[PDB]
């Protein structure tokens, strides 16, 4: 959702 | 096993957004904490280009034993001293190296 | 540190490679199989002596610096600040190795 790594 | 200056257990994501703010805003200044979208695992709060970029940590269990990854398991860690002192000296997945801890105020 | 390694029970000091393969034979040939030491032919670093398919291995791991030492087994690609690090390391990743270390091979 808005982590850099797309968790 | 966490009493480290870099980590700031359960804060927010605009909370970390203002620590590192005040800290100065440099290429490396980081901290760790706790997910609330993901009370399993724990975030990096990483400052790169001015900018705070938020990286997942996922925790995972084999064998009875804890390791973490920050790259869905392809790379994994004992405990998270050992993925921040990791990233210290290895990019990884990270635009940029683990410069300055960003600790509360004094 | 630099000199964190010196009383692990997987590091072995100055001892041969015909030593250590001799050692790893005497623990199994097992997979996984490890022990760190210092080279004798270049004792400026170490060796990571590892088992696999009957056959043992051995990785060079040199010293290197920003001011700050660190030890590596390929170029720099991945850097670790002691081999402690790089030994706990290579329990979990693969990195340049054909398998995990999985037994520490003992003095």
């Amino acid at each position: 959702e808005g982590y850099d790594n797309s968790c | 096993h966490r009493t480290q200056l870099w980590f700031h257990g359960r804060i927010s994501r605009e909370e970390s957004q203002r620590l590192i703010g005040q800290q100065g805003l440099v290429d490396g200044l980081f901290l760790v904490r706790e997910s609330q979208r993901n009370p399993q695992g724990f975030v990096l709060s990483l400052c790169h280009l001015q900018k705070v970029k938020h990286y997942l940590i996922l925790p995972s269990e084999e064998e009875g034993r804890l390791y973490f990854s920050m790259d869905d398991g392809q790379t994994r860690f004992t405990d998270l001293l050992q993925l921040v002192e990791f990233h210290q000296l290895n990019r990884g997945i990270l635009p940029c190296l683990l410069r300055h801890c960003c600790t509360r105020v004094a």
